[PDB]
């Protein structure tokens, strides 16, 4: 002590927070792609009239 | 909702479906309203005329 009070340092206390995939495991598919936009075609067909 | 040894055996069904009518609306199969009983012995025909 004195000019200054000596010290041990212990162990660094580190906390690495995460956000961990929940959301992307109905998200299976990956598609890497270079053109410009991805396109669907959606077709119903009710079959069930008289 | 059948007794021990088998007796009083009703067996249950709900039927929802909805067809598309002729006016294009979508109507119940069933009456939805209502319980219908039935047994294989209606011996029902399915019958075709002549075209």
């Amino acid at each position: 002590a004195g000019l200054y009070t000596t010290y041990q340092l212990l162990e660094v206390q580190r906390k690495l927070k995460t956000l961990p995939a929940f959301f992307l495991q109905w998200f299976p598919r990956q598609i890497n792609f270079q053109e410009d936009m991805i396109a669907f075609d959606k077709v119903i067909q009710d079959v069930t009239r008289v | 909702l059948v007794g021990a040894n088998g007796a009083g055996r009703m067996r249950i069904w709900v039927n929802t479906q909805k067809y598309r009518d002729q006016n294009d609306q979508e109507q119940f199969l069933m009456k939805q309203k209502a319980v219908m009983g039935i047994s294989s012995a209606i011996e029902g025909v399915r019958c075709f005329g002549a075209i």
